[PDB]
């Protein structure tokens, strides 16, 4: 009989670490074994 | 639809916006750079999601 007020927050509490992927040299590649 | 174009892997990352979503003038003309991406149609539609 009592409908709770569904509030609109969503706690996450989950860290990533650190993308160290912009320092490295990137090269678009093609069919494998370059 | 498409909104922006990526040109390059690492150094070139200029996400040039499409003509669809771009800062337009009061008349409708854009003000910033954009790209076109003209496409040749095919079977089963898929205006941009089809095979060449």
């Amino acid at each position: 009989f009592f409908t709770p007020q569904v509030l609109a927050l969503e706690v996450d509490c989950n860290i990533e670490c650190a993308s160290l992927l912009d320092l490295y040299g990137q090269i678009e590649v093609s069919r494998s074994t370059f | 639809d498409v909104e922006s174009f990526q040109y390059g892997d690492e150094a070139g990352k200029e996400t040039i916006p499409s003509f669809t979503k771009v800062e337009k003038n009061d008349k409708g003309r854009p003000i910033k750079n954009y790209a076109f991406m003209i496409v040749k149609p095919s079977i089963n539609g898929a205006m941009n999601f089809d095979v060449q």
